[PDB]
């Protein structure tokens, strides 16, 4: 919380906590099924799915294959986007909307496309 | 030392060899630097006994 | 209903008065906190200089 | 009619009797908690202002 | 020494896998058991309602409603698991049963044991305490037939045959997922 | 119309509305249709229950020593074990009815009665 | 003459400094520690080691005796109290007051989530308004009876005007 | 037994037997806890823990570290105490009662303290 901003540290640690809980619940999901979870756990699993798929990015190294120009997401934009995600403000989007997108602009555009 | 935990549970007296032992990135150089920094209140006293 | 009324009025009035007292004490504490932080700011500026 | 009305009135009366006595303590505690909260907010904002002046200076 | 350490690593890994599987199976069976507990609630509520009505109309002279003038024997139905790996479940239940026995003896009553679950049988056998009758093989998944059998035995022992002047049931209340508590209810009189 | 709740000690078997109910209490047969006076009556050890649903044919249920109850809002039948007539095994009921035990014979006879014997 | 064993397991989970109170010890200490610290933190090391041992038992036990719960709560509050930022060395008198808060039970009414803020705010209040306590501790190296009573009065007064993170009062 | 007497030897060897049996169970204790053991072994584990903690003593050289004055236990008292403890006459007291207590009188005093 010294080298990086305090808000950055809070967002990163919240994302890590959510992903850790999601990986803990992987064992229950893959065996007992998703239905067995509680409402809170189901909400957290959806949120973690979206956060984890939102860590993906249309890397410039993929431009040679898809022709889509790679995205450079400024640190502030990443911090704010993941603050929104951990708060659930995008939990109503489809999971596919978060695959290979750089930042909230691409998120909104892909959401509109779907 | 200026650290609550060390000055309370494991006090270091002058003339003591207190081994700061721990894995990498466990806060060993941040416990000795804090000890050095905390000596300024004594340094400004100007008294060699302090 | 007369006394309960008297007790409720007294409770409201005493709560308002002691809330004024609480806020005055808290304002004094706020002033002293601000003075301490300003003194610390001055000391830090002096050390930086 | 008036007899029945009086029964009803005394009933609501003792109802308020228990109530208003309970609500007196409830509202005293509510206002006291609100006063403590305003005091804490004042101290917190003063501390924030002090740290802000520290940062600025 | 290294061979022993590697063998122990393999053994501990196998134990970890087995225990994790048991944990997940127990997570499923907790939901199953809680759903079954809730499924029986309507019957209990309705039968309690009509029993209250009948008591309002009854003479309230049934033996189950009147204490014996000099009580000597107090049956205790200790409900315990029939398989291990349950942590302090059996220990808690049996400690509460011992507390109940001490309370009974301080009051001058003599406890006589009815037991459900093999672990409780073992605990009482080691302590040289005899059990009048014991059932097993349904603590993991009880059915109304077993409860009927237990209730018939307890009620008949209460009506008597040496008989018992009282009867308690000591079992684990499932208050919540995080907490369970060993309790004793006097089921008669 | 009646709100008939048929409850087994293990589960809430059936809770559909009905227009009429028929069953043999220990003191006699009873036919219940709405606004009946509040009632509670033990069923015979081999009793069976008929519920005339507002839709298709009435359901016949084998009931093991249940207690019938009636109140302005519902009609309850609290049973140790209840089976829809379609779930009755004829051979099993026949074998049980021949059993020496009173309870087993009563249950088999109840199942036969519900089936159509 | 002693080792302060910093543990990675405690460091990586927020407990910084990660002093392993069970293994960490100072042989020559005790004589060097000032009198006030020896009075307030006399049993702090043993209490914290016992709490760390008890945490494993209570991490899965459904319930425990009243003594076990009291020890667990006291140890959690003490651990949150000893947690300290970096490059923020507290003077010895501030350490004395902070440890007095916990070892004497004044934190029992403060939730675990707010022990750090409670301690920091009380230290600020004592410096700003009741510096006589710090002056006494510094000048005579002892927490005198009058100073202790005044500090207890100040702690009780402050707990009236403090919010837990849940909004409830900590009195 | 020829040198220290029969009673001392018997008590010492019974204590060693209990402690060795406790050591043999260490893996099971570590994994599943005392709950899984048989009763004949669960009682033994309880009194083994109590014997192990009762072998602790507030040494006089330890005053400078902990502050409690050091206690001295005569041989007869320790022999009798361990004979009683192995037989289970103190397995109803809590473990902490035996910890750094140094004697039967002090044991009862601290048991009252708890
Ligand atoms: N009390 C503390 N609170 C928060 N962060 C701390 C604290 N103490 C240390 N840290 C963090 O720990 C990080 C690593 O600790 P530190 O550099 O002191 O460890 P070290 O033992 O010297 O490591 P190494 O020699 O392996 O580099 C530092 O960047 C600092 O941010
Ligand atoms: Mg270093």
């Amino acid at each position: 919380p010294a080298i990086v901003g305090d808000e950055h540290y809070r967002v990163a640690q919240e994302v890590i906590r959510i992903l850790q809980r999601y990986k803990d619940l992987q064992d229950i999901i893959a065996i007992l099924g998703i239905d067995e979870l509680s409402e809170e756990d189901k909400q957290l699993v959806n949120r973690a799915r979206r956060i984890e798929r939102f860590l993906s990015q249309n890397m410039m190294a993929a431009e040679q294959f898809t022709g889509q120009p790679g995205s450079t997401v400024p640190l502030k934009e990443t911090i704010e986007a993941f603050d929104k995600l951990t708060k659930g403000e995008f939990d109503h989007l489809p999971e596919q909307a978060f695959f290979l997108i750089g930042g909230l602009d691409d998120l909104a555009k892909k959401a509109e496309s779907l | 030392t200026g650290i609550k935990a060390i000055d309370a549970m494991t006090p270091i007296g002058r003339g003591q060899r207190q081994l700061i032992i721990g894995d990498r990135k466990t806060g060993k150089t941040a416990v000795c630097v804090d000890t050095i920094l905390n000596q300024r209140e004594a340094w400004l006293t100007g008294d060699p006994k302090q | 209903l007369a006394d309960a009324d008297a007790m409720h009025a007294k409770a409201l009035a005493d709560a308002k008065a002691e809330s004024e007292k609480v806020t005055e004490e808290a304002k004094q504490d706020s002033e002293r906190i601000a003075a301490q932080l300003s003194e610390q700011a001055g000391s830090e500026a002096e050390r930086i200089k | 009619a008036e007899r029945e009305a009086m029964l009803a009135k005394t009933a609501a009366d003792n109802r308020k009797s228990a109530e208003q006595v309970a609500a007196a303590q409830a509202d005293y505690e509510k206002e006291m908690a609100e006063a403590r909260a305003q005091a804490s907010a004042l101290r917190d904002e003063a501390r924030a202002a002090g740290r802000s002046v520290v940062d600025e200076k | 020494t290294l061979r022993e350490l590697r063998g122990r690593i393999r053994s501990a890994g196998s134990i970890k896998k087995i225990t994790k599987a048991q944990e997940l199976i127990a997570t499923s069976r907790i939901a199953k058991a809680q759903a079954r507990v809730e499924a029986a609630r309507p019957y209990a509520a309705e039968i309690t309602n009509m029993l209250t009505e009948l008591a309002g109309a009854s003479a309230l002279d049934h033996p189950l409603l009147v204490e014996r003038k000099q009580p000597k024997r107090a049956g205790v139905l200790v409900v315990s698991s029939d398989r291990g790996l349950c942590g302090a479940y059996n220990a808690n239940v049996l400690r509460r049963a011992e507390e109940l026995f001490s309370l009974l003896r301080d009051e001058g009553k003599d406890p006589v044991l009815y037991v459900v679950g093999r672990k409780a049988l073992g605990y009482f056998s080691f302590r040289q305490r005899t059990v009048v009758e014991s059932w097993t093989g349904f603590s993991e998944r009880p059915t109304y037939e077993n409860a009927r059998e237990i209730a018939d035995t307890l009620v008949n022992a209460f009506m008597a045959i040496l008989g018992v002047d009282e009867l308690h049931i000591v079992f684990t209340e499932f208050r919540s997922m995080l907490s369970q508590t060993a309790v004793a209810r006097r089921a008669a009189p | 119309d009646l709100n008939v709740e048929i409850v087994a000690v293990e589960r809430e078997l059936w809770s559909g509305p009905a227009t009429f109910v028929f069953t043999r209490t220990t003191a006699g047969e009873i036919g219940i249709l709405p606004r009946h006076i509040p009632l509670v009556a033990q069923l015979v050890d081999d009793a069976m229950v008929r519920v005339e649903r507002e839709g298709e044919d009435d359901l016949r249920i084998a009931v093991d020593g249940g207690f019938l109850s009636v109140t302005e809002e519902t009609v309850r039948i609290l049973v140790e074990n209840a089976q829809f007539e379609s779930e009755i095994d004829a051979d099993a009921a026949k074998e049980d009815a021949a059993s020496d035990d009173e309870r087993t014979a009563a249950w088999g006879r109840a199942r036969l009665r519900a089936l159509g014997q | 003459d002693g080792q302060c064993f910093l543990e990675s397991d405690l460091f990586n989970q927020g407990v910084r400094p990660a002093i392993n109170v069970g293994v960490s010890v100072s042989r020559v200490g005790g004589a060097a520690q000032i009198k006030a610290m020896k009075e307030v933190a006399g049993s702090l090391r043993l209490d914290l080691s016992q709490y760390r041992e008890l945490e494993a038992f209570a991490a899965f036990a459904s319930d425990l005796d009243a003594a076990s719960k009291a020890q667990l709560d006291r140890g959690a509050r003490l651990v949150e109290l000893l947690k300290q930022p970096q490059y923020s060395p507290l003077a010895v008198e501030e350490q004395v007051v902070a440890i007095f808060l916990g070892t004497q039970g004044h934190l029992d009414s403060v939730p675990v989530e707010d022990v750090q803020r409670f301690e920091s705010e009380l230290l600020e209040h004592v410096k700003a308004s009741h510096s006589d306590i710090f002056d006494g501790i510094r000048e005579t190296k002892k927490l005198s009876e009058e100073a202790e009573e005044k500090l207890v009065s100040v702690i009780n007064e402050f707990k009236k005007g403090f919010q837990a993170s849940d909004g409830s009062s900590v009195v």
